[PDB]
């Protein structure tokens, strides 16, 4: 079913784009946290 | 002088909600 | 083969639950953070 | 003062239990691929 | 096309590895912010 | 002695861009 495969192809695509969503949300995380501890000590 | 990372914290929070639009468009071309 | 599509299928639906747990956990550590932000201007 | 002592452990919990469960969800694809 | 098959296989199988680096991200995100809990009230 | 949770926000740090990499090696795969 060749439609079946291009709906996966599509489905993972975009599951990869949620992905790198959810990593740049980790970074602005880290960032948080270091600002949070520079304002502590600093 | 007050403690402000409300930057960071509402990036994150529009990165999650854009990987929550982009996780129901994944599953809606499964259901397909 | 038909087979292998459906166990594509069932492994990309589970993978997508697994990334919406780790999204749910990346609001909880927000409001974490936000929760210290707001013990320490008060 | 201050009045209490400061608790964001609620939250850091049910990311815990978040995290735990993103890793049997991977574990359970990853079963299911090599099938 | 079982030629596209075995490469959405060998795709979805690094997207996993992906999303397990992340979430290991997760756990050492929450440790530090633990750090900041006790420091504060420790 | 200085608040210092450098160690947990390193490792973080490494995991996000060996994540970003892997990412990278898997929309490779599928464009191929």
């Amino acid at each position: 079913n060749s439609q079946a495969i291009d709906n996966l192809r599509a489905s993972l695509e975009t599951t990869n784009q949620a992905i790198e969503a959810i990593r740049q949300a980790g970074q602005e995380m880290i960032l948080a946290v270091q600002g949070v501890q520079d304002y502590i000590n600093n | 002088e007050r403690l402000d990372v409300g930057e960071n914290l509402k990036k994150a929070e529009e990165k999650l909600k854009k990987a929550e639009e982009l996780l129901k468009k994944s599953e809606e071309i499964l259901k397909k």
